[PDB]
Formats: C-alpha cells, sequence, structure tokens
C-alpha cells in the first residue's frame, strides 16, 4: 500500500512581524517513510532545517516534523516543499498565517 | 485510566544500499522520551527528555543491547516475511511494531499491546488476553505457528504485566511535573469572509498537552459534524499541540454557531463564539 | 525500558 502526505505549514506561537518564531511542516498519514521535505524563504530553501525523530499512528502511518527559526514580515513568503513516492511532482504548500 | 508507555519501531530494508534501517522511539503518552537508530554514527538508546537523563549507565547499556539485538531480530524477520510473500529481493520493504501497555490513576495495568505491520498492513498482534495471537494472513499464521510453539506470547505477557508497568510507574514519578500536567488549550474564534454570502468561522486550540481533544460546531445547538472542516492536531514543537475547526457560515449568521472544546486539563467544556 | 523482540 501506499498513502499520501497531508501537509500543514504553520509557526509554534502566534505570527507577528519582526519577532522571531519558528516555522513548522509537518507531515503526516503517509507511507512508506520515504520523504524528502523543504522549508523555502521566498523560493530558496532554509539550510539550519530540523525534524522529529520517525514515528507513526495507530494505523500504521507516519509523521515528521520539521522545524526552523524564522522572524516573519509583511513582504517574506514561506512555504513547505514535499516529495514523496505517491507523488507526481513537489508539492508546496505555501504558509498563510491564519491556518 | 490515565497513562500509557508506547514503543514505535521501524524497520525498512533497501536492497543495494546496505542493511535495512531500523529505528526504535519510546513515548510515555505524547511525550518522546528515548531513540534508538541504527543509522546513527554510534548507535546507542538516546535520552530526547528530561527526565529519562538521570538514569544510571547501566540503564543506558542495558537498553541500548536491548535495541542492537532488536535490529538484528527485526532484519531476520524482514528475510522471512519476504519468503512468506515470495517477494523479490529488489523491493524494499518495511516492518513496524509497537508495543506498551496502558496504567490506570492507581498505576495498575489496564492493558497490554504488541502487534505488527507488514508494508502499512496489519500482519500479527497479541490478543488483549496477553495469551493468543490474532494472524491476518497465511504468511502471519507461520509467524503465529513458530510463537505458539516458542511460547513467545508468554514472554510478551510477563514483559507487559511486570516490566512495562514497573518503568512507566517509574518514568510517571520523575516527570510528575510534565507528565502528569494537562496544559488547557487556549482558544479563540476568528472569522474570514468568503464573499458578501459567507464567511469562515474557525475555532482555534492552541498549547494543549496531551494531544487528545475535541473541537465541534453547533449551530443552534445541532452539531455541524459533516459541515466541519476539523484539520490534525498538529505538534507546536514545545511538547504542545494545535487545532482548528471551521464552518463557513452564511452571512449575518454568525451568532447561531457554537464551538465546543473538550480537553482533559479543563475544568468543564467551553463553548466560544465569534466576539466581532 | 524495552523488550527483547521474537523472529517473525
Amino acid at each position: 500500500i501506499q498513502r499520501t502526505p497531508k501537509i500543514q505549514v504553520y509557526s509554534r506561537h502566534p505570527a507577528e512581524n519582526g519577532k522571531s518564531n519558528f516555522l513548522n511542516c509537518y507531515v503526516s498519514g503517509f507511507h512508506p517513510s520515504d520523504i524528502e521535505v523543504d522549508l523555502l524563504k521566498n523560493g530558496e530553501r532554509i539550510e539550519k532545517v530540523e525534524h522529529s525523530d520517525l514515528s507513526f499512528s495507530k494505523d500504521w502511518s507516519f509523521y515528521l516534523l520539521y522545524y526552523t527559526e524564522f522572524t516573519p514580515t509583511e513582504k517574506d513568503e514561506y512555504a513547505c516543499r514535499v516529495n514523496h513516492v505517491t507523488l507526481s511532482q513537489p508539492k508546496i504548500v505555501k504558509w498563510d498565517r491564519d491556518m | 485510566g490515565s497513562h500509557s508507555m508506547r514503543y514505535f519501531d521501524t524497520a525498512m530494508s533497501r536492497p543495494g544500499r546496505g542493511e535495512p534501517r531500523f529505528i526504535s522511539v519510546g513515548y510515555v503518552d505524547d511525550t518522546q522520551f528515548v531513540r534508538f537508530d541504527s543509522d546513527a554514527a554510534s548507535p546507542r538508546e538516546e535520552p530526547r527528555a528530561p527526565w529519562i537523563e538521570q538514569e544510571g549507565p547501566e540503564y543506558w547499556d542495558r537498553n541500548t543491547q536491548i535495541f542492537k539485538t532488536n535490529t538484528q531480530t527485526d532484519r531476520e524477520s524482514l528475510r522471512n516475511l519476504r519468503g512468506y510473500y515470495n517477494q523479490s529481493e529488489a523491493g524494499s520493504h518495511t516492518l513496524q511494531s509497537m508495543y506498551g501497555c496502558d496504567v490506570g490513576p492507581d498505576g495498575r495495568l489496564l492493558r497490554g499491546h504488541n502487534q505488527y505491520a507488514y508494508d502499512g498492513k496489519d500482519y500479527i498482534a497479541l490478543n488483549e488476553d496477553l495469551r493468543s495471537w490474532t494472524a491476518a494472513d497465511t504468511a502471519a499464521q507461520i509467524t503465529q505457528r513458530k510463537w505458539e510453539a516458542a511460547r513467545v506470547a508468554e514472554q510478551d505477557r510477563a514483559y507487559l504485566e511486570g516490566t512495562c508497568v514497573e518503568w512507566l510507574r517509574r518514568y510517571l514519578e520523575n516527570g510528575k511535573d510534565t507528565l502528569e500536567r494537562a496544559d488547557p488549550p487556549k482558544t479563540h474564534v476568528t472569522h474570514h469572509p468568503i464573499s458578501d454570502h459567507e464567511a469562515t468561522l474557525r475555532c482555534w486550540a492552541l498549547g494543549f498537552y496531551p494531544a487528545e481533544i475535541t473541537l465541534t460546531w453547533q449551530r443552534d445547538g445541532e452539531d455541524q459534524t459533516q459541515d466541519t472542516e476539523l484539520v490534525e492536531t498538529r505538534p507546536a514543537g514545545d511538547r504542545t499541540f494545535q487545532k482548528w475547526a471551521a464552518v463557513v457560515v452564511p452571512s449575518g449568521e454568525e451568532q447561531r454557531y457554537t464551538c465546543h472544546v473538550q480537553h482533559e486539563g479543563l475544568p468543564k467544556p467551553l463553548t466560544l463564539r465569534w466576539e466581532p | 525500558g524495552g523488550k527483547k523482540k521474537y523472529r517473525l
């Protein structure tokens, strides 16, 4: 079987332009565990990106959280880019501050 | 009942790219406390929670050996699993397992768990009696016959009823400030017009622990399950979780909607509405 | 603490 990842891009605390926060990309519900995730700042990937240790839910699908520190602004656009065997092309989900 | 300990193991073959990778993560409820990864430069059982750090050298070595030996066991299992399914040695596969126990408020065993899934499908599980097995197909029946014969269930049972419950009781006492603390969600409702005709009311739940929560919307006291968009509870990265439930409503009717929040860190459940 | 696993 193969299950495609659900993708959520959001911040640890409410977004406030100029204040340091954490940009999170949470991928879940996928199988197998091979997945490549990038956090983008105006299209370029961010280098200091970490993630949780691979685990999974009761239905056996995996989940991983990728995060990085960032200081939101009005101009800077953020996003998460995910690739998995179930995806034809990498999927890009834009960070929306009200989601 | 109020607590659980659980180990999540993933073993995945990768023909031509070395031996199958094995990673085992340990949890107490929604708090990870240990990790073991055969791919780490120097694989050892390592802390991922402050309260497990006080454990002596002996604790780390005994558990490092268990996970080193579990790596070989899982590798041998994947080999066997390929044969049971007449699978090619060219494909990549996944063996996953979850084992642990649940204890009540008094720390008494509520139930044990020991199950496996092959390539995402349930394969075999130790029943709640901690004495028999349930196999998913004829391949799993081979595993069942071998386990029945080696009296494996008796071994798992002693771990689930003895060792598992005792370490959970020890862990809970050592991390009582966090493990025994439920953090209530901070809640609020936002409102985003969509057109002149409708607007979205989103009910938020932030900073809560443990993950378990219930967010629902009612229009005129009626549950709106079919009409509510609910996101999966997500980790904030500070041990807490977040979640939201949204509903599209006709303009002018926002006050007919109420958001209901249930969480164990709340004395009585909440009822919120949009506050213009 | 971890559990000793058995070969499938």
